[PDB]
């Protein structure tokens, strides 16, 4: 009933559906928004430029 | 839809044979974009002024 021999042997050749390969990871650089200095109102030296 | 059929047959040798994939070909060429002012452009604008 179960399809097997007289002395219990599978008579089909079973499948698995192989797994998927291995897989690929990847890293980046990543940036942010960046300011800047500001200027301040200059002082008046004493020597000449 | 012989010529689609050789197009398709053109490009996908070719991105195996310069080790492109697919996601990166279509970065480099789509039209399609973001619209908003990223890090990199703002960081440009501001080195630039």
């Amino acid at each position: 009933r179960h399809n097997l021999s007289i002395d219990g042997q599978p008579l089909s050749l079973a499948i698995y559906a192989e797994p998927t390969d291995p897989k690929a990871l990847l890293t980046s650089m990543v940036q942010a928004s960046q300011g800047g200095s500001a200027v301040l109102p200059g002082t008046l030296s004493l020597y000449r430029f | 839809l012989p010529r689609l059929v050789i197009w398709l047959y053109q490009v996908t040798q070719w991105l195996t044979e310069a080790e492109i994939t697919t996601e990166a070909i279509w970065l480099l060429c789509t039209p399609e974009f973001s619209g908003n002012i990223s890090p990199e452009i703002s960081n440009l604008l501001n080195n630039l002024r």
